[PDB]
RNA sequence: UAAAUAUCGACUCGAUUGCGAUAGCGAACAAGUACCGUGAGGGAAAGUUGCAAAGGACUUUGAAGAGAGAGUUCAAGAGAAC
RNA sequence: GGAAACUCUGGUGGAAGUCCGUAUCGGUUCUGACGUGCAAAUCGAUCGAUAGACUUGGGUAUAGGGGCGAAAGACUAAUCGA
RNA sequence: AGGCUCGGCUGGAGCUUCCGUCAGUGCAGAUCGUAAUGGUAGUAGCAAAUAUUCAAGUUCGAUCCUUGAAGACUGAAGUGGAGAAGGGUUCCACGUGAACAGUAGUUGGAUGUGGGUCAGUCGAUCCUAAGGUACUGGCGAACGCCUUGUAUCAUCGGUGGCGGUCCCCGCUUGUCGAAAGGGAAUAGGGUUAAUAUUCCCUAACUGAGAUGCAAAGAUUGUGUGCACAAGCGCGGUAACGCAUUCGAACUUGGUUAGUCGCUCAAAGACCGAGCUAGAGUUUUCUUCUCUAGUUAAGGAACGGACUCCCUGGAAUUGGUUCAGCCAGAGAUGGGGACGUUGUUUCCGAAAAGCACCGCGUGGUGUCUCGUGCUCUUUGAACGGCCCUUAAAACACCAAGGGAGGCUAUUAAUUUGCACUCAAUCGUACCGAUAUCCGCAUUAGGUCUCCAAGGUGAACAGCCUCUAGUCGAUAGAAUAAUGUAGGUAAGGGAAGUCGGCAAACUAGAUCCGUAACUUCGGGAAAAGGAUUGGCUCCAGUG
RNA sequence: ACUGGAACCGGUACGGACUCAGGGAAUCCGACUGUCUAAUUAAAACAGAGGUGACAGAUGGUCCUUGCGGACGUUGACUGUC
């Protein structure tokens, strides 16, 4: 078959250093060079993964459309849906008890 | 002139998977690796288990069985009681007629 | 094993070349030439090092400004004059 | 190496400069005793311990 | 190098590439605009 | 290195608006999303931080 | 706080009951050079044609080295490593 | 299967400083070859290990009565009871 | 006697008697120092890595250089194609006589003369790791050392107003160190004797910019073009979706962190069925054998396991993976949301490349399908393991906050297009049985990537294709001794210190397996049977 | 794609090359995997998990440095070293 070779002058299989074959219009085989993968952030509270965002790596995030970054929602794109649900229930009702025993 | 690359052919190969397809070649004398490095018992397993819970699906989704006789015979074979399709349908169709 | 073995694994240089001297003596973990003392103020010499000091000394090189001074000094060291104004 | 520095670069112009035959007039000069370049250098024989 | 070609022959460059040959010499590819005859030019400093 | 867990732990800074964390090692009981009471008026309670 | 005193390391000079190229400084010469060691460092050999290149035109065999003739020269059996 | 405790059978699963074995890392025996060698330690066959106390590149740290040592006075640039 | 005189030949510039005096004053040796030279001797030897032959070319000259034909080898964990360290011109072309290439040489990594390395996108440059090194501070007779730490310490810089300045907000820290870590952004075709992600063509992208153009902002509700009022966007129950309808200091976060195992998917490779085009073979047979039928970066549209949302309320418990596991803390069912990998009857783009047929620059085709316990790479989703838990910085982004900003045909402010620029240094080649280290063209050593067919469990061994080699001084002959292989009647360890060396055994399927035991093993114990070809039968989706 | 079976066929033979442990009964030493005298000793030597003992509650213990100061120590008896 055909065999490739690289076309950098790093000769490691590092993580910076992944590698593609791809069959190009001239019938040769080449190298084509895998740039790292961004990744889905996580909510501050918990751990689980957030939708509706648009994962990229850090200096490419500046280059998303401004949709892809956020969700229309309070703390969108940092918090879960249940985060925020259970911090607006928590906020309430913590207030409520302050007030019942201020009152008391 | 670019000469002609030398001829490497794959009739014998070709002539042989025929043969080997009809069933020679294939004796005690002819095998050089065990049992399971030829055909792994895992991956016949795996086999045999995406076929029994293919027809259980099919089989309730087309109403053939509750979901009580369902779990039944999906526990079941997962615990290796029925060697193929034909076995399980036999059952199914016992079990049937007796409820 | 000790020898032509071993004389296959030597391709890392201890030493380069030392910006003061430029000699190939420049350690380069311990960031010192072993001959001129490179990067310390100072100069490396040592007297039981003679020939050493013979090789390094004033006088192996081009000595340009001593040498200027040397003809200088021949006149007073005499600045802001000229030759009387004559021709040829 | 391939990846060098600009001045083991310098270094290595001036080595390539060096190693060159002598001019073959100056062996007509008055009072020369040249008569070769004593000081040529084969690349696999003798090494730059640069 | 733009700027002294420029100066130099009155001729504009749309891309200068570098490069210093192993004898340390630093050599230069001038492409000059369409507008201008690099034959031309050359004819007119005396290298041809 | 060490063979007891570490608890991160996070106080208000009292003097300005910043959060402070301390890195303590955990008693056994203590949990995430534990409340850690510290000072001389805490009570006798597991993970509190108290005056002998 | 000058002089008388020390000292050739530096610059400039004069000498000699010293050595005469295995000697005398390591180095009479492209010598602290070539070369060696990763490094500190180690470290040579190497003077001589002739008064003057006049350094052998030209013929001849050979692919050539080279040879046979010839010429220069006080002399080349002083012909270049002389 | 059993009153219970629990026992038995068939599968699934894929643990281990587990095993055979290639690349690889070592260097047991032949006390083989060679022994003014291919070689100032190599060559052939046969061998130990081969998913870890594994094998390795580069960058760094430790310098001589000092370093470093799963410990042989071993190694510390063919130099080590200094 | 130490030695001396004279003759002859060579040589070309100095030498000498006698008297005193002085001494670096006499060689056969010192395994003496240094330089040169013998017998050995045309001798030891130039024997690992399978292997060359025929015809011709050039040349004074060919085993060795070149062409063609043949025969072999490496055999994809290569004798192939490229790199890191190291080398430093060894790269390429044209000459070549001597030396070197342990034979030869017309050839050469030799020698003479020239040529050759082109970057906004590949690296360095930038960040920091282990660690190094400064400051001060201490010590030290001193060169200088020690600490990188509340030791030392008066180490500043951010928003806003004003227009240097005032308010407020916090509290202090150096600087080096990775062409394998982190990291802005490029791909295809072509071109040269030698450069190519650099040059040419075509097509993109990133960053820094002022300016210009276009569109937004620039409307809505009610009443009757006018009046009044209205801020900084809308949809969906929700997961979230869509537009560009502002926003600082400060605070809090995100930016896959190990290794092994199993499943699934995508691409590449491989393998089949045809259909074209060209080759090869045809005593005989074969709808036959081989080769070519390719599609880059970047875009548009789709797709996407896991996870999330809504309804509803589940035991006669169900769902579910190869393995898990999940559910009144809300399962199944039904209906939805998101998104990295990726795919295309789409642009790039067939005007390229490839194959073939022509002429002296043309034409034709470049097409339909399948398949998988297959490998490599990428991705998804889980499991096992730890008295082992698998970086830091920079940078970008997000959220909370609401200090502030513009004032319904204005303005602030985003959006899109159009323009300018992107410095410096490396870039050739070798990378090893001849470009590195080993004194050398040395059977040694030296970090990695790509990886075809057959047999087979297999990157094993053996054979082959693409690519590359035939380079190991040659010829004749086959004595002894040898080194390395292959056998041996009958006996079978009698050899020898000793079964050293060699021989024996072995794959796979079925059967069977002891003492002992730490109950896990011993165990492939021991020990038996079967194994080819061909024609069939049955099972397994 | 793999599995089981049956007829027939040949021949010295069917893992037809290739690849790949001879087996067993005992004694001594070391538990095991592992490491080592590079270039004469790979072992019964060293390591090892396990066992015991010693010191140390920080104003401490064990070490280094000429000194300043520093290491274990981002440690605190289930720890640290011996």
């Amino acid at each position: 078959s055909l065999r490739v070779t690289y076309r950098r002058r790093l000769s490691y299989n590092t993580t910076s250093n992944k590698k593609r074959l791809v069959k190009t219009p001239g019938g040769r085989l080449v190298v084509q060079y895998i740039k790292k993968r961004g990744q889905i952030p996580k909510c501050r509270d918990t751990g689980v993964k957030l939708h509706g965002i648009t994962p990229a790596r850090p200096i490419a995030l500046r280059l998303l459309k401004r949709n892809e970054r956020t969700v229309t929602r309070a703390y969108g794109g940092c918090l879960s849906p249940n985060a925020v649900k259970e911090r607006i229930t928590r906020a309430f009702l913590v207030e409520e008890q302050k007030i019942v025993n201020k009152v008391i | 002139i670019r000469k002609p690359v030398t001829v490497h052919s794959r009739f014998r190969a070709r002539e042989y998977e025929e043969a080997r397809r009809k069933g020679r070649h294939t004796g005690y004398g002819k095998r050089r690796g065990t049992a399971n490095a030829r055909m792994p018992e895992k991956t016949l397993w795996i086999r045999r288990m995406r076929v029994l819970r293919n027809l259980l699906r099919r089989y309730r989704d087309a109403k053939k069985l509750d979901k009580h006789l369902y779990h039944e015979l999906y526990l079941r074979a997962k615990g290796n009681n029925f060697k193929n399709k034909k076995n399980l349908i036999e059952y199914i169709f016992k079990k049937k007629t007796e409820n | 094993t000790k020898g032509t073995q071993a004389f296959g694994k030597k391709h890392v240089k201890s030493h380069t070349l030392c910006k003061r001297c430029g000699k190939s003596s420049f350690h380069i973990q311990k960031k010192r030439c072993a001959s001129c003392g490179y990067p310390d103020a100072k100069k490396r010499t040592y007297n039981w090092g003679a020939k050493s000091i013979r090789r390094r000394t004033t006088g192996t090189g081009r000595t340009r400004h001593l040498r200027d001074v040397n003809a200088r000094f021949r006149n007073g060291f005499r600045e802001g004059t000229t030759p009387k104004p004559r021709a040829q | 190496s391939a990846l060098k520095k600009s001045f083991i670069k310098r270094k290595l112009a001036k080595k390539q400069k060096q190693n060159r035959p002598m001019p073959q007039w100056v062996r007509m000069k008055t009072g020369n005793t040249m008569k070769y370049n004593a000081k040529r250098r084969h690349w696999r024989r003798t090494k730059l311990k640069l | 190098i733009k700027r002294a070609v420029h100066a130099l022959y009155n001729v504009k460059a749309v891309k200068v590439n570098t490069l210093i040959t192993p004898l340390q010499q630093k050599k230069a590819y001038v492409r000059l605009a369409s507008d201008y005859d690099a034959l031309d030019v050359a004819n007119k400093i005396g290298f041809i | 290195g060490r063979g007891a867990p570490l608890a991160i732990i996070a106080f208000r800074d009292p003097y300005k608006y910043k959060t402070v964390k301390t890195t303590v090692v955990a008693a056994e009981g203590m949990h995430t999303g534990q409340f850690i009471h510290c000072g001389a008026k805490a009570q006798i309670q597991i993970g509190n931080i108290v005056p002998v």
